[PDB]
């Protein structure tokens, strides 16, 4: 019972088991100013549901896929990234390559999606 | 080996700017607009983060200044407008029950004006301090009616400022420093999150700050860039000083129709004796005060520089005086005993008494064109404050000398926020990202 | 050995309150081009086996009809001429020359000086007042409004007639409906149903008698909040209209000048023929038979043996006293005296209403924001439906009962009585013998 | 079909047959009040399919979960609450209880997730 | 590659391999225009994914159902809607059985959930 | 054996009409009201896709319609309202540097305005255009005092039209028409989709276009029914026509306060000579521009057909002469000059020009705009891009110069682009089946 952001600064491996803490707190003239907040609020919301979408992981909060990890990113051990580091720091570390990590997670999926549909075709 | 896994609802945020609204818990600060606060706010300590915070470029600054400034226009807007009262006005001196402060300060005017009737006119005479009225060539007209238009604030409607409290939209948060002696730009090795600020009061005041918090340790010393002489000190008081204000005239206020469902509100007249509005602050209270901030400006200018105080080097009243807003007058209060001092190696029930004018005619934020009346007020005020904060400038002698010379600053509205809000600010909330693990998906 | 399973768009509600919008259908004050006109097929879904609590006491629906209204009434007004240059010294004398005694005393013939399209030039005029409209200086006089607020003119080519309003619930909300003949506003309903809009209501303005509303089905309905209480207002819906016809009898020459560039003031120039009052007729046994039906539903709160009379209204405002209404455009102020005065005991004969009129009317109950109703050229008739009732109980073995009024809420409840607003709330909860498999 | 709120007063057992119907109608100064009761409506159905995303019910009418059902809530028997009781009376005798329900959906959803996460890592 | 909408013209199959070029730009008195336009963008939005939930086709972008192809909508040769036609004009060509279409899938996939709760109870 | 399979991301779309936002990359347009542009926007070619376009029917030009007057209006509502001066004036001549062309056109008049104080009064002297003033019955008044309030526009605030990108909101397209000689109404074989358009600059003109796109290789003549004499020709040019605009006289400019804080403009005296206003074009230019158009409207009416063209023959000065505003002055050009020729099978021309300072923008009444005088003495050079001609209602066809309409102008400029809405998801027959 950490509450919101509780987790932040801990190891990796241990502020994955809160996910679910922040994942509920993102939906939580004068009038205007209220009123576009409450449109901003839903929009970023979409904006990651959609690509969850499109990744083939929506309604997960943890999700595997098929898109292999390059040590051109990253060269750490695990022992050394789900442990012995936070969140925040990872997120600066490899943040220069989330574009090319996106557009892979992408591609795979609708991969998957023709090679699903041609075993249907074939059963 | 590894694979690429994603993860939803991650504990990171990046800097961001939105737009906050307030929650509240007759007044100029439509409170009534804002939503109620929460009973229970949720703080989170986070442990083993550090956070930086600057508050010099902290947008929330900037928010809270227009929020300010609309929101007083939007309480005045609907008021009577006073323009059937920029007309030659005959004033002389007031000459009875005068004390010798006040020789020439308050003014007797008569005037022809307007009625519910179109057809009819009206003989009116009212009292002015002189602040407000100019002469013409006997023959006066009021300061703005060369520059602007007069609203009549509202009579029902107070400015007495009330906590506002800022709240973060979903998916945004605001970081709070908890470090205590923190110089406010700078890593924070300790803090939480909240979702609303506390509740600052939007208190208007030139020179001294007044009725906010206090520093938890000792006095703290802040600037932009302290080694730079264009730029203002910001002083964040350890324990408050108690300032007495009082304007002791027992006023009369009469009430006129000026057209139809308009009326206008002036000094009939004064019972008793006049004399001049001022504030008292205890001598030995404001001596420890300053030498207190004596011993922390050191740190930054030496031990072989003689700190010297001085009053304001001069400017329109709104930038050398100490301006307020008190019981609903605009009091405008020379604090020159408050800055006479030379403080070379650190070096009862007496108190500094300051005199003070009285003004009805405001010209707040530094605007021009909008201009308000502010009605007097039946009886007689006073009131009770805590300097919380000084506003400071500096002449950088001692690059040249053995002396340093600190004055009385401010005027600049910004620099009242930033003494509130230097503890906080706005991240958004970025909750996708991926991280190599061991899992692959099963096709 | 049974396991949580979870429904989503399960048909459950709770009441709520939310905002409602208006769809109307496909110029006037009502602004109907303000709402998003309906689909001409309108859906009511009977919900079987439901037995539902209504409350028209405590009905959010009727704040919002209120709120709506006014802002509308004042929107309607904002592009249109301030008369300040009005209130000026009226030199008036008495319309005499053409006068039954019916108007003695009531007309009047004002002069002044107004302005003009130049500023540098002024015109003489003069104009015809009502008397309530004008008040005496010390045959000086001034306007009524001239001591507590500015008059705006209604802008002569928008209309006042009531336009049927539908409001409709937001997604995610629902309206139910009460169906039951004999409900009186409060406790449970037998008999529901389900819409997304309320019928076309009209916002017609009035204070003693309701016109043109809803009838009650089989029998006189008595409503209030708690009829035990003399405090309280009791509304009367009817099982028939009683017809009312009202008229302004006098022809009205309407004149127009010129008080400022781009805009005009219009007023009666002068009047065509003799002059006599204003006023109303309903049919004395029409009445007689209504009164009476509205006296047995109340004896069935006050007892068999307890006398029950009709009075007059006491005092109060000209507003609150007598019944108000817009007929064709012009406000009148009729007396109900003459409806209100019998005591009930266990050949188009008619009854006539004297009506006065006035210009200067300030709505709403405010103070501060006059109206000023330009006259109407010609001859005025409106004819219309009394569906029901406002009546206040006085504090024995004999009731008096007056006619109450003032608060427009009112008018409101006893067309939006039938509906409340609910949230929908679709996602549910219970016991199954289904275990997710994993 | 009944209508949108037809079903109501039917039996549960009945009334969960119509899901779709009450379903499909959710969603579907002056222009202010407008774009308030559409941001309004979006809000709440954002709101709840959030929680049927946490609790693992992802794009369906009908989940069945791993929390078990316990008798303190409601002891009936289920003949008496699929086919004498009606979705609004059901409602009102459990409405106490709601957030124990919801609290243990989303820990058995997290704890399935990590298990799944495990599974996939080890195969 | 090819753009928002740089398939349309190409064939029917040729076109389905750009699935996610045009799903990624459906999301993303003056200000008041600025808010209608987000509003109606999400509201769009969220009806095209309620529908998809409603048929099972929720995260998906290319689903298979279990609806039948009737020859009374089209009696077209596969080879003939695949490699001829475009997606414009099939969207013409059967405009007209499009509602009935939908009104299928939403019963279809309300049957296979009774299924599948049925059978798990059974297990 | 084929089964319905859903698919999501369709390339397909609707025609279909929304609301639309300005990004526009002391200005009446309100430029700081708009989003910031895309630095570099794209454009995707459509290959294979042909697609229909009518520009009579397209609601974009209405939108800008709307837009353009509502930022008009919200950039006088801060200004002075000059109610003080409908008063009665005592006008004389200004016959002191006058040449026979200018006999009559101006006028010096005398009246008693109010100032700072309530209660006091000033004598002002000021020049007028002589358009602006009615006679009373030496009495005269502004024409705007029986039927409309003034407002002085904003000495800060330039009128000078800077592009506007309209952009589509997310869930909807724009698509463009790239085809060249391309008449507006009909198939366009090649087309593109964008998200913005380019900038259009809202300028204001009441005959000739001006500043506007150029036809790509040829006159085009485009209207929405061109056998009927009640619609008007739009004729886009593949050249521009320069034209130089001038106001020769040198003025000196006055200001007074007439309330608190509130201050009138106006010419208070004219250095040197006056002379009329006008405008210059070259003559063989605008003989082989005019006979392009004739060309090109022979192929419509048919050959050994006579194209005769003619000035406007009535109505208001705003309809009747060419206006447009210059430095921020209001000219009212006359055409006649242009447009007098019979057409079958160095040297410059001028156009006389009127100046006026009350303005009656958008065919409005009540709302009334001053225009302050502007200091010194002001040239413009502008292309003519476009004509908007009427066909008079034989053996003869008889042109003339239209307008009044701004719709028009509008119409010049969007008739390329297409407003759709975007539907993602469609059905489609596959060997798919749904394992259960
Ligand atoms: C720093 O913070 C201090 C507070 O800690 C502020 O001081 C307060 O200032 C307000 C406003 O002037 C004072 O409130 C006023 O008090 C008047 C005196 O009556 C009081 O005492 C009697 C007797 O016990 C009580 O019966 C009475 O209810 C009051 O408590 C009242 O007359 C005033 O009310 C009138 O004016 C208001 C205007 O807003 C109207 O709305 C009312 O209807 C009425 O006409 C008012 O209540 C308050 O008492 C002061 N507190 C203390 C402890 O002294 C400083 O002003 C602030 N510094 C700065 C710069 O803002
Ligand atoms: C209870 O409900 C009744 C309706 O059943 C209301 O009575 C109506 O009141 C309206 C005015 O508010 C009357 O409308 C006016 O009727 C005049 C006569 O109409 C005849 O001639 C026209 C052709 O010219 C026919 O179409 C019509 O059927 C009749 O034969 C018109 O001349 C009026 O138009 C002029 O004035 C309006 C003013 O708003 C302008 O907008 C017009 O442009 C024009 O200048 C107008 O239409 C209506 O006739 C009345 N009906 C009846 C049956 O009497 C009651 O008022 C209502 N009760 C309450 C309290 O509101
Ligand atoms: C902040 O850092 C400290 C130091 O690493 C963490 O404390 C350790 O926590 C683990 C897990 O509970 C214990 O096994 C260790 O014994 C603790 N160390 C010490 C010295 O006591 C602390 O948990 C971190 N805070 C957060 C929120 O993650
Ligand atoms: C507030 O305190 C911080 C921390 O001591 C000061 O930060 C230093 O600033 C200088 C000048 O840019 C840097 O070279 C140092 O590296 C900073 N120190 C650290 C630890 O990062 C800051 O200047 C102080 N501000 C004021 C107004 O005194
Ligand atoms: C400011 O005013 C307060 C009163 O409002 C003064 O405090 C009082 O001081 C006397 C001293 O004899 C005590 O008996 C009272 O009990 C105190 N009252 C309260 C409420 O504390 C204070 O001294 C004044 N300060 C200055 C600088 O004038
Ligand atoms: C209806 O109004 C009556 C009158 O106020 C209420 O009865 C009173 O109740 C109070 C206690 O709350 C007693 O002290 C009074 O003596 C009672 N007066 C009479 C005349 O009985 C009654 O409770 C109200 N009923 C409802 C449903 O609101
Ligand atoms: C109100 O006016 C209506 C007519 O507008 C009256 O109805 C008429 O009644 C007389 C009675 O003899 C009949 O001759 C007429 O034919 C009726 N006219 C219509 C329209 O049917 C009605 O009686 C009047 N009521 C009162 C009490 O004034
Ligand atoms: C603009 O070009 C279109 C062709 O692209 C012309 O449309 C044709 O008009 C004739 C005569 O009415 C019809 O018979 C053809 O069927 C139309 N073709 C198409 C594709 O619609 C149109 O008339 C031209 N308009 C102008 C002003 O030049
Ligand atoms: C008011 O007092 C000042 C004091 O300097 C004096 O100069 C002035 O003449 C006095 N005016 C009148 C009317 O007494
Ligand atoms: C003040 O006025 C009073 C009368 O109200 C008078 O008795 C007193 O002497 C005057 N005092 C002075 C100093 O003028
Ligand atoms: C002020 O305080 C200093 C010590 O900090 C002391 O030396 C000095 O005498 C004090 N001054 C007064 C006036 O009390
Ligand atoms: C209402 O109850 C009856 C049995 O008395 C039943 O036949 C009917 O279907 C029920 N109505 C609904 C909507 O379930
Ligand atoms: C100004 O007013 C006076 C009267 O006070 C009048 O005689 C004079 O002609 C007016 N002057 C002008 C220019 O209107």
């Amino acid at each position: 019972s950490l509450g919101f952001l509780g987790a932040a600064g801990s190891t990796m491996g241990a502020a994955s088991m809160t996910l679910t803490v922040q994942a509920r707190n993102l939906l939580s003239h004068w009038g205007i100013k209220q009123l576009q907040a409450r449109v901003l609020a839903v929009e970023h919301y979409l904006r990651d549901q959609q690509l969850l979408g499109i990744w083939g992981c929506s309604g997960k909060l943890i999700c595997c896929t098929n898109v292999p990890w390059n040590s051109s990113w990253s060269n750490r051990n695990l022992s050394e990234i789900w442990d012995n580091m936070t969140w925040l720091q990872w997120d600066k570390e490899i943040s220069n390559y989330t574009q090319i990590i996106y557009g892979l997670l992408e591609e795979s999926q609708n991969q998957q999606e023709k090679n699903e549909q041609d075993l249907l075709a074939l059963d | 080996n590894l694979w690429v896994t994603v993860y939803y609802g991650v504990p990171v945020w990046k800097d961001a700017e939105t737009t906050l609204f307030c929650a509240s818990d007759h007044n100029v600060w439509a409170t009534h607009c804002c939503v109620p606060t929460d009973p229970n706010p949720q703080e989170i300590h986070l442990e083993n983060v550090t956070e930086e915070f600057n508050m010099w470029k902290n947008n929330m600054v900037e928010q809270m200044h227009e929020d300010i400034i609309s929101l007083w226009d939007q309480s005045l807007k609907p008021c009577v407008k006073l323009t059937p009262l920029c007309v030659t006005l005959q004033c002389t001196n007031v000459t009875n029950n005068i004390t010798d402060d006040m020789r020439g300060e308050l003014k007797n005017c008569s005037f022809n004006m307007t009625t519910e009737l179109r057809d009819k006119k009206q003989k009116v005479y009212s009292l002015f301090y002189r602040l407000d009225v100019v002469q013409i060539n006997k023959e006066y007209r009021l300061i703005n009616c060369n520059t602007s238009a007069i609203t009549q604030a509202c009579p029902k409607v107070s400015f007495e400022p009330i906590p506002i409290h800022y709240c973060a939209p979903a998916g945004f948060a605001i970081l709070k420093c908890k470090d205590k002696k923190f110089n406010g730009t700078g890593p924070c090795p300790s803090v939480s999150t909240v979702q609303c600020t506390h509740g600052i009061k939007p208190v208007v005041s030139t020179q001294l700050l007044l009725n906010g918090s206090l520093a938890e340790e000792e006095v703290i010393i802040r600037s932009e860039n302290i080694t730079n002489n264009a730029k203002n000190i910001l002083v964040q008081l350890n324990t408050p000083v108690q300032i007495n204000c009082t304007r002791p005239n027992n006023n009369t206020v009469k009430s006129i129709r000026i057209g139809p469902g308009q009326w206008f509100y002036y000094t009939g007249d004064i019972i008793g004796d006049i004399r001049q509005a001022h504030c008292n602050v205890s001598k030995a209270t404001w001596n420890e005060t300053l030498g207190k901030v004596v011993k922390q400006l050191r740190k930054h200018f030496g031990n072989n520089t003689i700190i010297r105080f001085a009053q304001s080097s001069g400017g329109d009243l709104e930038v050398t005086t100490h301006s307020f807003n008190c019981g609903g007058e605009f009091f405008y209060c020379n604090t020159s005993g408050l800055f006479n001092s030379t403080w070379i190696s650190n070096t009862s029930n007496d108190s500094i008494t300051l005199p003070c004018r009285i003004k009805q005619i405001i010209n707040m934020w530094q605007r021009i064109g909008q201009a308000m009346y502010a009605p007097p007020i039946q009886g007689v005020i006073r009131c009770v404050s805590n300097i919380t904060g000084l506003i400071l400038t500096r002449d950088g002698g001692s690059t040249n000398s053995t002396t340093e010379t600190f004055r009385p600053g401010g005027g600049d509205m910004r620099d009242n926020w930033r003494s509130e809000l230097y503890k906080y600010k706005v991240v958004k909330i970025e909750p996708l990202g991926v991280a190599p693990t061991r899992c692959k998906r099963r096709v």
